[PDB]
């Protein structure tokens, strides 16, 4: 089976520099043009750099010259990319792409057709310092009801959100993070239930923030009065 | 550079309806070089079309792809749900390679009303000078709502902050959020806090209300 595994990313300040790689199986990595393509959060696709299969042969968009390298160790069947002088401009999910053309060779960059691509690896570039989210809940109150959880003020994204340790998942809307003037992120996690089980049933949100390996539990409940 | 210009931004479709998706080169890209991707999300594109018309490997008969110079388009025959996605347009004919921006592809079904849920600040919130009002729209379509909030019956503005799910893979529906957010110390100032929903789904607006330290 084919597998392009991409690592390395994380979040760097500006100024600074990242290594990333891409581990390559299942194909004659050696034999094919190797790709870096990037997509901003919300964005589109921009084609970063290109290595031909001999490592003889690349290319780089405008916008990373200078400052990005590609490389590629046939022998480890593996793919690079050294990026110094990071801007914020440059936060992205950064995939590794495999040509489609079989290399005719004649030595030379070419191609242009990415039809496999790997999982991608984050890079957010900023000056802000990783921070974990405070989780506060959305209590149900008065046939059906709703509650939740609000996960706020964290940096950077992302955060995950399972309910009762991944017992509940039926009814439940994780929302799309939103980032807020203050420069962190915010969401909320709720799920709809059938009212009489407010009386029944537990209900815990489990939070996960791995860039400041946060992890919190927080069990919601009904407001009394 | 060539630039290349998706249209439409999205399209609504309902199953088994044409779907036709057109990219515009601002020059002519040489020997048909133009490719089609679909993206789903928190997944990689996956290559649909090469050469302007030819299809990759694996992708069904229902997709395929037409035009030279300047104009192309996919064809989506007959759309399946399967098909929810983003769809790219590529040019390799001329270097740097460069991408279109995208057009969506969500999938239409009948109109179906929000139901909607008001929660108030917790109290452990507001221990720290913050309180955050949520509103929760369910289980709708379409897409389009206007989500009002209102303090003491004044209508709010520039102070709340949507997110929308991506369509249901189940019933194609769209779920909300709209939060607002004040301090704590105007927070407690106030009484009513209102959301009021206006939906094509809904005969009138739809208003869920607390009084704030009530029960």
């Amino acid at each position: 089976e084919v597998q392009l595994v991409e690592s390395g990313g994380g979040l760097v300040q500006p100024g600074r520099s990242l290594r990333l790689s891409c581990a390559a199986s299942g194909f004659s990595f050696d034999e094919y043009t190797m790709h870096w393509v990037r997509q901003a959060p919300g964005k589109g696709l921009e084609w970063v750099a290109g290595i031909n299969w001999k490592g003889n042969f690349m290319g780089y968009a405008d916008s990373v010259q200078g400052r990005f390298t590609i490389s590629r160790d046939n022998g480890k069947n593996s793919l690079y990319l050294q990026m110094n002088s990071l801007r914020a401009e440059d936060t992205a999910l950064y995939y590794c792409a495999k040509d489609r053309l079989e290399s005719s060779a004649m030595d030379i960059l070419e191609g242009g057709t990415f039809d496999i691509w790997g999982q991608g690896t984050m890079v957010t570039v900023s000056s802000a310092s990783t921070k974990g989210p405070s989780v506060f809940p959305l209590a149900p109150s008065s046939g059906t009801a709703a509650l939740g959880c609000l996960v706020k003020d964290y940096f950077p994204e992302p955060v995950t959100v399972s309910w009762n340790s991944g017992a509940l998942t039926s009814g439940v809307h994780t929302f799309p993070a939103v980032l807020q003037s203050s420069g962190l992120y915010s969401l909320s996690s709720v799920v709809t239930v059938p009212s009489s089980s407010l009386g029944t049933q537990t209900y815990i949100c489990n939070v996960n923030h791995k860039p400041s390996n946060t992890k919190v539990d927080k069990r919601v409940e009904p407001k009394s009065c | 550079e060539i630039v290349l210009t998706q249209s439409p931004g999205t399209l609504s479709l309902s199953p088994g309806e044409r779907a036709t998706l057109s990219c515009r080169a601002s020059q002519s890209v040489s020997s048909s070089y133009l490719a089609w991707y679909q993206q789903k999300p928190g997944q990689a594109p996956r290559l649909l079309i090469y050469g302007a018309s030819t299809r990759a490997t694996g992708i069904p008969a229902r997709f395929s792809g037409s035009g030279s110079g300047t104009d192309f388009t996919l064809t989506i025959s007959r759309l399946e749900p399967e098909d929810l996605a983003v769809y790219y347009c590529q040019q390799y004919g001329s270097s740097p390679w460069t991408f279109g921006q995208g057009t969506k592809v969500e999938i239409k079904r009948t109109v179906a009303a929000p139901s909607v849920f008001i929660f108030p600040p917790s109290d452990e919130q507001l221990k720290s000078g913050t309180a955050s009002v949520v509103c929760l729209l369910n289980n709708f379509y379409p897409r389009e709502a206007k989500v009002q909030w209102k303090v003491d019956n004044a209508l709010q503005s520039g102070n709340s902050q949507e997110s929308v799910t991506e369509q249901d893979s189940k019933d194609s529906t769209y779920s909300l959020s709209s939060t607002l957010t004040l301090s704590k110390a105007d927070y407690e100032k106030h009484k009513v806090y209102a959301c009021e929903v206006t939906h094509q789904g809904l005969s009138s607006p739809v208003t869920k209300s607390f009084n704030r330290g009530e029960c």
